[PDB]
């Protein structure tokens, strides 16, 4: 046998709680259950060693239990010291979003890991109250969102528009985060008011780890108004009530820190 | 003269654990070496960097006072995909040359379903795998720009479709290849112990011991309810005399051991004074042995 069809033959043994059950229960003449011909006489080869084999599948299955605590640190490192400082049983969620997803074994593949487990995790009756929790998996599921748009980061136009860059994504905050931010002790333990807090993720540097920095409402506001490429006039006539056309006070001044936050590229 | 050729002998090192360097004695005992697991200080592949940024600060440190050695575990060095979408030519082949690593290390698995410690899967001993891996392997060496070694793997059921001996497969890929071999004489022993047929003379006698650029010496693991770990999870004395059969046939350029994590316990702290004292006993009889078979 090919081993190719033995890998393949593996991965849904491995990804489907039904019929790796099927192995223990029985062994029957009417093709086992559930089996091809060839798989059934690559299983044959395992008839004896049937005890071993369902060994290698609870292990199997336990490293993704554990691989799910890897992708946590990786991506929203905060959010897991936040969880595991509440004792939300992690344990159990990680067997849940397993088996939800399929048992899947994402491998290298940690962002993506992180960014599925942050959106099961909001829907997690368990995690259904401490609201402030949610918001920082939010936040953190945005720097997950950060590091994946740089992998084939779209193209630099470089044109004479004021535009955004990849390095750089803006949340806002239903709770005042930034208290968190400081005091990591006090992650998920303490309660935070109901602010708006415009926290901007962004990368210094392409290779440097990235850093949460909050900014004014206005300067949020510049960054919202750059969604997409927008000239000299068109950013300032979207921003300004008046739509004069002409930069307002603060506006050169914030889109003078955007740039330095690597947010924003200015019109050359 | 093949492009690739053995380095000359470094010595002994140690596999690098956060917790030995807290208490090893260094200015004590040479330790000149360190293998640096790729797995554990790379990035994601679905993001942009290749080091994780708190690794690249520590791998800096290290490097000032030891040679840094190259792991490759989980890196689909042999799976079914394309090289250059596996993780070996992305994230593993640009960190080797960030540590500057004298030679890499390669595991004869597939990445996928397989735990280097406790679980694992043994790539098919096959002419159709001899041939498939060798070209993947003369292929990743060529880009890795050093001397790729493929470790011996201990495995507990054999892969279906084998046709030929484990060292046979290996004498094989080599020749064909051209790589080199990293043995781990723990998995040598422990497929002796609980494989039917293993025969340990034939698996030294067959292989090339001539393209054995690294050793690995490795306490007893701790899989559940096997015979293994029988004493302590320290290096025992039938891989010791592995080594020295080694070292009497061949010449490698280093040997490597491992702290391996948690591996025994006992009710009291420990069942000596410190079984990181017993690291440092077993450091210098490998340092006597490759002292003993000193080539100069």
């Amino acid at each position: 046998e090919a081993e190719q069809v033995w890998k393949l033959w593996r991965r849904v043994l491995r990804d489907e709680r039904l019929q790796a059950q099927l192995f223990s229960a029985t062994d029957a003449t009417h093709w086992l259950s559930g089996f091809s011909e060839s798989e059934s006489k690559i299983l044959s080869v395992y008839a004896q060693q049937f005890d071993r084999v369902k060994w290698f599948v609870e292990n199997y299955q336990f490293r993704l239990v554990n691989s799910f605590l890897n992708a946590l640190e990786t991506g929203a490192p905060l959010s897991l010291r936040a969880l595991l400082h509440i004792n939300v049983d992690l344990n159990a969620q990680s067997k849940a979003f397993l088996r939800d997803r399929q048992w899947r074994d994402y491998g290298p593949q940690v962002y993506t890991y992180c960014e599925d487990v942050l959106g099961f995790l909001a829907e997690a009756d368990e995690l259904q109250g401490y609201p402030e929790i949610l918001d920082l998996m939010r936040l953190e599921r945005e720097s997950v969102r950060l590091y994946r748009g740089l992998v084939d980061p779209e193209s630099l136009p470089a044109d004479n528009r004021y535009q955004r860059t990849s390095m750089a994504r803006l949340y806002e905050t239903r709770f005042a985060l930034s208290g968190w931010l400081r005091q990591k002790d006090q992650l998920g333990l303490t309660r935070l008011p109901e602010s708006t807090e415009h926290v901007l993720i962004y990368l210094p540097t392409l290779q440097a780890r990235h850093k949460f920095t909050l900014i004014n409402a206005q300067a949020a506001r510049l960054y919202n108004c750059l969604e997409q490429p927008q000239s000299a006039a068109g950013l300032f006539m979207l921003i300004n009530s008046d739509s004069a056309s002409v930069p307002g006070s603060a506006d050169l001044a914030l889109l003078d820190r955007l740039e330095q936050l690597n947010a924003i590229r200015k019109p050359l | 003269m093949p492009d690739f050729v053995k380095p000359a002998p470094i010595g002994v090192g140690i596999q690098y654990n956060p917790e030995i360097l807290d208490w090893f004695p260094f200015e004590d005992i040479q330790v000149d070496i360190l293998e640096i697991l790729l797995d554990n200080i790379m990035a994601p592949m679905d993001g942009p960097q290749i080091i994780k940024p708190s690794a690249q600060a520590m791998i800096e440190r290290l490097g000032q006072k030891f040679t840094l050695l190259a792991h490759s575990n989980y890196g689909c060095d042999f799976g079914f995909s394309a090289l250059e979408e596996t993780a070996a030519v992305q994230r593993h082949v640009p960190l080797a040359k960030m540590l500057n690593s004298p030679w890499v290390a390669n595991h004869c698995f597939y990445g996928d379903q397989s735990w280097l410690d406790i679980w694992s899967s043994p790539i098919q001993f096959s002419a159709a795998e001899v041939a498939r891996c060798a070209d993947r392997a003369q292929s990743l060496q060529t880009l890795y720009g050093m001397p790729l070694a493929h470790e011996n793997a201990a495995y507990y059921l054999e892969c279906p479709g084998a046709e030929m001996r484990e060292a046979e497969f290996l004498a094989r890929l080599v020749q064909r290849s051209g790589t080199f071999l990293h043995l781990d004489l723990h998995n040598i022993y422990t497929n002796h112990l609980n494989l039917k047929g293993f025969d340990l003379k034939d698996y030294m006698d067959t292989l090339p011991l001539d393209k054995v650029i690294s050793v690995h010496l490795a306490g007893g693991s701790w899989h559940g309810g096997l015979y293994h770990d029988w004493h302590d999870a320290c290096v025992p004395e039938p891989v010791w005399d592995l080594y020295e059969d080694l070292l009497s046939r061949a010449q490698p350029s280093a040997v490597i051991l491992e702290y391996q994590g948690q591996a025994h316990h006992a009710q009291t702290r420990i069942m000596d004074a410190s079984d990181e004292s017993m690291i440092v006993r077993d450091v210098q009889r490998a340092q006597a042995i490759w002292s003993r078979y000193n080539r100069h």
